DNA sequence: AGTTGATCTCATATGGAGAAGGAGCAGAGCGAATG
RNA sequence: AUCGAGAGGA
DNA sequence: CATTCGCTCTGCTCCTTCTCCCATCCTCTCGATGGCTATGAGATCAACT
């Protein structure tokens, strides 16, 4: 059904964002299991830790 | 006061959980088996040991 | 040998016309729009099987795929190969489409590689001129398995595939334009997540086939599955079949079901019948007596109890906080069943058995072994079984679910050094037939030790006569298919069957789902009405340990009561008893099996009356 | 993805002129009194800057777009606004 | 050129600061149509 | 060993 | 023919939105994370002859 595609690709996409960046404003953190979020490219890359 | 509000409810919640789906099969259910003792005494032991104040899920 | 070689099938085509011309009468069997059978071949049919390749036209001009369901032994194969020849003699114009074919194009079997050479041979015996070509390595091919792929859709062959190799050659089998899928044993693809399943969905032929003795086994999802193949869409999607057929026709088998729930369950299970039909044939052996009868099967229950060591380590563990992390759901409950079964079988399996010592005395060494059969209540039973049988020269069958517990039967045919063979899945394949038929052949051999899921279908060990079953399984089918190893089409003795179940333990349970699994099966495959028995609750409290003293019924006994399920079988049910062997009560199987105006005046096809009676009667009462 | 129309080079400027005179057209019709316009009068006026493609090729294709109505009469063919 | 056997592998059962976009909207000035 | 939290030093 | 009118096209405010950043180094303790049983089929090619 094209509305469960739909939204199949819109899980792809969201993984594939929050891969990159798991901070975006307007949607749900990504995470482990017991609920910490998980650590992506950008927060590898960007502070004074990074 | 605070946590065990919050984890009496969820033993209650838990217990009409459990209960339902006896009486939606038909029969009387042990409310010793429906008592699931482990969420008050590990929401409050969890509380004390980290000293996040609250459900051990929101820890964050 | 097949041909995937080319000169091989040359040399097969000659010799057939050499043949052939030494024999140089009937006509064909004209059906409609153009299908004939050669009268040679219809005349070669039983009736069943001329109804089979009618009912297999019209799926072919409906362009619908269908379940050849009949039960085991009623020559499905025969059905087929006749419908392909029939295809092929008639050279049936496709209309109006791609498929130019004038007869029948390219086809792929998918079967068990067990039983890939008796589809060449039938196919080299029933219609010699076809090209059948195996891919395997038992094939004869011997260029890449591609190249075959692409031989056998050129000049339209048959080619015949493992599952496993659908499942990892999908492009290069996919890629082409096969004209008819048959999925031989296709309850193989009855998981639908499974990938064996998804692989077979990818075929775009319409003519899709399902050869099954068992269409269903557990559950109507798995009809889902095959009907998903068969006809994709005419069930619907899965989750919308599971709200409107599994939840309700389930829910009112239970004798605790409301009456709105049992009259909801007797209309969904007449719609589903009604829908599943026309692409459903199914025939019993009872309802065609042409293909030879069977001798008389005693199939009965023995209640065995747990010995009072076993009683204490099942209590212990019914008691121990495994059981109550199972039970407050920290652990999914497969381990204590597991547990559970094991001891059932034998508590060595659970505890270990009793503490190794070394530089003992060649005397201790039996009480003290693991494995000794006075510790299980189970052996007891079968150690005087095995000795009134072998007294009355019988041959028995011994089959468990596990391997673990077919050594510890090992060991005490050893020790009471009856001969026996064993079979189990580290029997290399290639040494299970000589040992079927050394079995068949060598009466000196008493016993043959088996697990129930080794060799599929197809061991014919008809030389037993008795059969006993070790613990029951799950699946109802796989004790149904364990029975048939020794009764099945060859027989020449009354086949009498036990089953072995331990009284309030997990297994009198396993045996109950069992039940409610083939009702569940045989309401919607023979007759809604059907007699409602077990209560949901009871059926779900696996961790409770019950044991009736001798003057107490079982559950089994409570359940079924008022259904009379309560020399030689009579000289052995005597000794079982009066030696105090530890069998608590007795029932018969198959009897437990036993569930059973202004307007309308005038026409302008189904008058308004009927159509409206037919709905009102399915929807009251 | 995978699908291309047949097209003309510098297709733009044609549309740009066709679209900007069909309006500038239809509003000659439009704003005239009555909303009528006899066809001779207007080929006879002066054509907008804006109708850069000429006034008789735009009259053809309102008349075949039934963007306008043809009426006729004793004065000759009458442009209308169509009743819709 | 033909034959064996580990081994993998599926599959089964139960704060804040700056920057950027949009809408509102005023009104300049261009060109058609008067009057 | 990692992640998180808390308490401290200049 | 001198308006006049209507219509298109800037460009000037005032939001909403959103994205970014927040001293350096060092020590210690403490909590948490922390993942079936088993039997079958069956394809591979390492490796015997
Ligand atoms: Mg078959």
């Amino acid at each position: 059904a094209a509305h469960v595609i739909a939204e199949d690709v819109k899980l792809l996409q969201f993984h594939v964002a929050t891969m990159v960046d798991n901070e975006l404003p307007g949607l749900p953190r990504a995470m482990q299991k017991s609920g910490r979020p998980l650590k992506s490219l950008k927060q590898r890359l960007k502070g004074k830790e990074g | 006061a605070f946590l065990f509000r919050g984890m009496f409810k969820n033993l209650l919640k838990e217990v009409r959980i459990y209960a339902q789906k006896f009486i939606d099969r038909g029969k009387d259910f042990n409310l010793e088996l429906a008592i699931k003792t482990r969420i008050i005494s590990d929401g409050l032991k969890y509380s004390l040991a980290t000293g996040n104040w609250g459900d051990q899920k929101k820890a964050h | 040998r097949d041909d995937g070689d080319e000169d091989y099938y040359k040399q097969r085509l000659r010799r057939w016309n050499k043949l052939r011309l030494q024999d140089k009468e009937e006509s064909d069997a004209e059906f409609d729009e153009g299908f004939k059978v050669p009268g040679f071949l219809f005349k070669k049919l039983f009736k069943y099987q001329q109804t089979g390749v009618r009912w297999l036209w019209e799926l072919h001009c409906q362009q619908a795929g269908g379940i050849l369901g009949d039960e085991m032994g009623l020559g499905k194969t025969i059905q087929i190969i006749a419908f392909l020849a029939g295809l092929s003699y008639s050279k049936i114009r496709t209309r109006g489409s791609n498929y130019r074919f004038e007869g029948l194009g390219p086809t792929v079997i998918v079967c068990p590689t067990t039983v890939m050479h008796q589809w060449v041979k039938e196919f080299h015996t029933w219609w010699p001129p076809f090209r059948v070509a195996i891919l395997h390595e038992t094939g004869s091919y011997t260029h890449k398995k591609e190249k075959l792929i692409r031989d056998v859709a050129h000049c339209h062959g048959i080619l015949i595939t493992s599952y496993s190799y659908i499942r990892l050659m999908q492009d290069d089998i996919s890629r082409y334009d096969w004209h008819y899928v048959i999925l031989d044993e296709g309850h193989k693809i009855r998981n639908p997540n499974a990938a064996v399943t998804l692989a077979c969905k990818q075929f775009r032929t319409p003519h899709r086939i399902i050869l099954s003795g068992s269409p269903m086994q557990n559950n109507l999802r798995e009809l889902w599955s095959l009907f998903d193949f068969i006809f994709p869409g005419k069930l619907g999607t899965l989750p919308v079949f599971m709200e409107q057929f599994s939840v309700p026709i389930t829910m009112g088998g239970y004798s605790n079901a409301s009456p709105v729930q049992v009259k909801t369950a007797y209309k969904c299970a007449c719609v589903l019948r009604d829908t599943i039909n026309p692409y459903l044939l199914r025939r019993m052996k009872s309802d065609v007596k042409m293909s030879l009868s069977l001798p008389d099967k005693n199939e009965q229950v023995l209640f065995c109890r747990l010995t009072d060591e076993q009683h204490k380590v099942y209590q212990n563990f019914v008691d121990s906080k495994e059981v109550y992390r199972i039970l407050n759901g920290e652990m999914q409950i497969f381990s204590g069943l597991i547990a559970l079964r094991k001891i059932c079988n034998h508590p060595d399996l659970f505890s270990g058995g009793p503490k190794n010592l070394k530089g003992l005395p060649d005397d201790e060494l039996e009480e003290d072994q693991f494995g000794y059969w006075k510790r299980s209540g189970k052996m007891i039973v079968v150690e005087s079984l095995l000795k009134i049988w072998h007294k009355q020269g019988q041959r028995v069958l011994l089959f468990s679910q596990s391997r673990q517990m077919l050594d510890i039967l090992e060991v005490f045919l050893r020790a009471q050094k009856y001969t026996y063979l064993k079979m189990d899945g580290t029997t290399t394949i290639a040494s299970r037939q000589p040992l079927i038929t050394r079995y068949n052949e060598d009466t000196s051999i008493f016993v043959f030790l088996l697990t129930t899921r080794v060799g599929g279908l197809g061991v014919n060990l008809t030389g037993a006569n008795r059969v006993v079953i070790y613990d029951p399984d799950w699946n109802p089918s796989t004790d149904t298919q364990a029975r048939e190893r020794a009764w099945r089409i060859g027989q020449k003795k009354q086949v009498t069957v036990y089953r072995l179940l331990t009284a309030g333990t997990i297994e009198e349970k396993i045996y109950h789902r069992q039940i409610f699994k083939q009702f569940l099966t045989n309401r919607v495959l023979k007759d809604p009405k059907q007699r409602r028995f077990f209560k949901s609750n009871d059926l779900y409290e696996l961790f409770t340990l019950t044991s009736p003293d001798a003057s107490q019924s079982t559950e089994t006994s409570a359940i079924f009561a008022g259904t009379g399920s309560d020399s030689n079988d009579d000289y052995v049910l005597e000794k079982l008893f009066k030696k105090s062997v530890g069998v608590h009560s007795v029932m018969k199987h198959d009897a437990i099996m036993d569930g059973a105006s202004r307007f309308g005046k005038k026409r302008n096809p189904l008058a308004s009356s009927s159509l409206l009676a037919k709905m009102r009667a399915r929807n009251h009462l | 993805a995978g699908s291309w129309w047949l097209a003309v080079p510098g297709a733009g400027r044609f549309i740009k002129y066709f679209v900007k005179g069909r309006q500038a057209v239809l509003s000659m019709v439009r704003k005239a009194k009555y909303r009528e316009l006899l066809l001779s009068e207007l080929l006879g006026r002066r054509a907008p800057v804006v109708v850069r493609l000429g006034l008789t090729y735009h009259v053809h294709d309102l008349i075949g777009a039934q963007l306008v109505d043809c009426i006729s009469t004793t004065s000759g063919t009458l442009l209308r606004l169509p009743e819709t």
